[PDB]
Parts: C-alpha cells; sequence; structure tokens
DNA sequence: AACTTACTTTAAAGC
DNA sequence: GCTTTAAAAAGTAAGTT
C-alpha cells in the first residue's frame, strides 16, 4: 500500500508541479503517520493528498486546497478529515502550519508577469492590512489578488481583475470586495489608466 | 469570575426525538401530512412540514419521531399534539402520553467583542481555523459536550447543548479561554 | 453592479 | 460512516436582471 501511496504523490507533484523538498516531505510525513495507524481505515488516496497539504503548508509553498483536490479525484470532505487528523495526530502545530497571505505573493506573480517591484508592494499593503486589522475571516485568496491587483496599478504593470481571480482562483466580485476595502480603509492612492 | 456580562444568546433552532408510543402506518400517514415526502429506499420515515408551528417532522413506523426547526418547546409540544389529534383520527391509539427529549439545541449570540481570529487561532487551545474553508474558529468544549463558532465580529453559534444553561456554561468556558489574554 | 439562492462549518431504522 | 431535517454565523459563489 506504500508502493501505491507514493506512486499517487507523483502523479500530485507532477500534476502541482511540486519541488522535491516539498515531494519528499509529503511521504515523510505519510511513513510518520504510518508507524501511527493511518486510522483504522482512511483512504490512501485521501491520506497522501492530505500529506501534500501538510507538506507545502509545513514549507510555505502556497497550494489552496482547492488546486490538491481535483488533480487527486476527490473533495474538500475526507481530505480535510484526514488532514485535520493526521496534522495533531503528529506533532503538526497551528503555527507551523500557518500559512499567510503573503506567502502565495510569489506564486501568483510568477503566474502574472512578475517583478520584484509589485511583489513587494502587495507584500506591504497585506502587511499593512494585517496591522490594521482587515483580514480576520477573509479567506487568504481573496486578500492577495486584491493586493496583487492593486500593487500592479501602483507600480504601473496593471493587470486585470479577471486575470487576477483567475490566478488566485476566486470570482471578480470576490476582488473587487476585498480591493476596495483595502483602497479605502488603507487610504491607497490608485492612478488612474 | 469570568465576565458574562455581555454575552447574549438566542435560540435558532430546537431539535427533540419524540416517542408515541404507537406502531405507525406510514402509507396512511401520508394523507395526515399534506405535501410530506416519503421515499423508505433513501430514508425510512416520512419529512412533513407543519406550518402552525413551523417545523418539520420526520415520523417513523416504531411511532418515534423528531422535530426540528424549533424555536422554543411549546413548538415541539403543539406539533406533537396536532400530529397526534391526526393520528387518533385515522385509528392509532397511544399506550401513554407522548415523552418528548430535546437532543439538540442551536443558539447564535454575541460575547462582547471583536477578535482577530489568526491570534485567537494561535492562542485558544484545541480550536480549529481554517479560513481558505470558513471564517470561523471552531471551537470544541468537552464538558458540557458542544461546539462553539467564533466570529471576528465576536458573534458566535453554539451547537450541540440539550438546555440554555448547558449552552451559557459553554460559552463561559470559551470566555474564560479568551479572556486570558 | 444588485438580487437571490445557495454552499462551507457545527435523533430517527437500517445499510 | 451514510441517508434526511433545521438553524445561525461570515465569506464566497453563481444565475438573472
Amino acid at each position: 500500500n506504500l508502493a501505491f501511496a507514493l506512486s499517487e504523490l507523483d502523479r500530485i507533484t507532477a500534476q502541482l508541479k511540486l519541488p522535491r523538498h516539498v515531494e519528499e516531505e509529503a511521504a515523510r510525513l505519510y511513513r510518520e503517520a504510518v508507524r501511527k495507524g493511518l486510522i483504522r481505515g482512511r483512504s490512501i488516496e485521501s491520506v497522501m493528498a492530505a500529506c501534500v497539504y501538510a507538506a507545502c503548508r509545513l514549507l510555505k509553498v502556497p497550494r489552496t486546497l482547492d488546486e490538491i483536490a481535483d488533480i487527486a479525484r476527490v473533495d474538500k470532505k475526507e481530505i480535510g478529515r484526514s488532514y485535520r487528523f493526521i496534522a495533531r495526530n503528529l506533532n503538526l502545530t497551528p503555527k507551523k502550519l500557518f500559512v499567510k497571505p503573503t506567502d502565495y505573493v510569489n506564486k501568483f506573480a510568477d503566474e502574472l508577469g512578475l517583478s520584484e517591484k509589485v511583489r513587494r508592494r502587495a507584500i506591504e499593503i497585506l502587511d499593512e492590512a494585517y496591522k490594521r486589522g482587515l483580514t480576520s475571516g477573509k479567506s487568504p485568496a481573496g486578500l492577495v489578488a486584491a493586493a496583487l491587483y492593486i500593487a500592479s496599478l501602483l507600480e504601473g504593470e496593471k493587470r486585470t481583475q479577471r486575470e487576477v481571480a483567475e490566478v488566485a482562483r476566486v470570482t471578480e466580485v470576490t476582488v473587487r470586495n476585498r480591493y476596495k476595502e483595502l483602497v479605502e480603509k488603507l487610504k491607497i492612492k490608485v492612478p488612474i489608466a | 469570575m469570568v465576565d458574562m456580562s455581555k454575552v447574549k444568546l438566542r435560540i435558532e433552532n430546537i431539535v427533540a426525538s419524540v416517542d408515541l408510543f404507537a406502531q405507525l402506518d406510514l402509507e396512511k400517514v401520508l394523507d395526515l401530512c399534506p405535501n410530506s415526502k416519503y421515499n423508505p429506499e433513501e430514508f425510512p420515515g416520512i419529512i412533513c412540514h407543519l406550518d402552525d408551528p413551523k417545523v418539520a417532522l420526520l415520523i417513523f413506523s416504531s411511532g418515534k419521531l423528531v422535530v426540528t426547526g424549533a424555536k422554543s418547546v411549546q413548538d415541539i409540544e403543539r406539533a406533537v399534539a396536532k400530529l397526534a389529534q391526526k393520528l387518533k383520527s385515522i385509528g392509532v391509539k397511544f399506550k401513554r402520553a407522548p415523552q418528548i427529549d430535546v437532543q439538540n439545541m442551536v443558539f447564535s449570540g454575541d460575547i462582547g467583542r471583536e477578535f482577530n481570529l489568526d491570534v485567537v487561532a494561535l492562542t485558544l487551545p484545541n480550536c480549529e481555523y481554517e479560513p481558505e474553508q470558513f471564517p470561523g474558529v471552531i471551537y470544541r468544549v468537552k464538558e458540557p459536550k458542544s461546539v462553539i463558532l467564533l466570529f471576528s465580529s465576536g458573534k458566535i453559534v453554539c451547537s450541540g447543548a440539550k438546555s440554555e444553561a448547558d449552552a451559557w456554561e459553554a460559552v463561559r468556558k470559551l470566555l474564560r479561554e479568551l479572556d486570558k489574554y
């Protein structure tokens, strides 16, 4: 079963283009779970997709649960339960698995057509949003999408709400919502066109 | 002691199991409930929706029922009495009065202030927070066994308690943890 | 966009 | 575990207008 496990990890890592250290952390977590029952009968497909999620979190390599859910052929149901299970079942703490919205800026910026200037302004907006307590409860993707959108404008490398919404995997309405709040509450002076 | 002077709870739903003490012929009970759904293949009971006490009733051949949607115990008492009379109208006889047991109560409320759930998730022990999936902190209260959903606005949802005093105790226990910071 | 509707999270008899 | 029910919270999603 451990043979089929590592084989699915290759599908996951190939589809997600996961780097060696993340893939290796996923496998190591899995064997760490093997020694710990792996539950009476928690699916061999569920635990590994869980592991890759926790691996990406532990290593700060952003990977929205959506992205891992489809390529693994399944849903947030058993995925979430096995994740949540293997998480505290192991040495995993909310602090170690904690991923900031800024942790997604690089991946999404790479897909949008980079520029360290833009990535920097987005991280500043995101850091500033936290300090001004405007982030609690909001999803990371929605906040990073708006920040990235606002930064592209500020730095003169405009990207449309539609382009940003598609890489972040949120709707344009969500980007519009987060972006309008960030602009007003942080008093950002966004230029025209 | 823990300051509950700003806590406000509101009953949103009460779930009760009931025993009518009579065998029921579901095919014949269907005429009693207008609009009732019954597919014995997928679920063994009739899904009945009352208008007056606006509640849903799941009716089983064993004479047991589950009443949900109730905002009060009186809602449940009246639903049981209406069904009981309808049953009598069709020939059913009961060995004794209905046994009503509240099994679950869902409350919505306010704990007094706002929270930065990111901080809560890192300071409140034994809680869950996954803003990528849901905007609230899931907190499991051991005794009395229940769950409280805490949101940034300070609003909450308490589920699982079987009485009002229990839900108040569950909130008191959560506030004991939140107030250490 | 706004509205509306809707999805995420949290006993019963028997498979 | 599952099937069916109800209810709220706040965020996000989708179909129409």
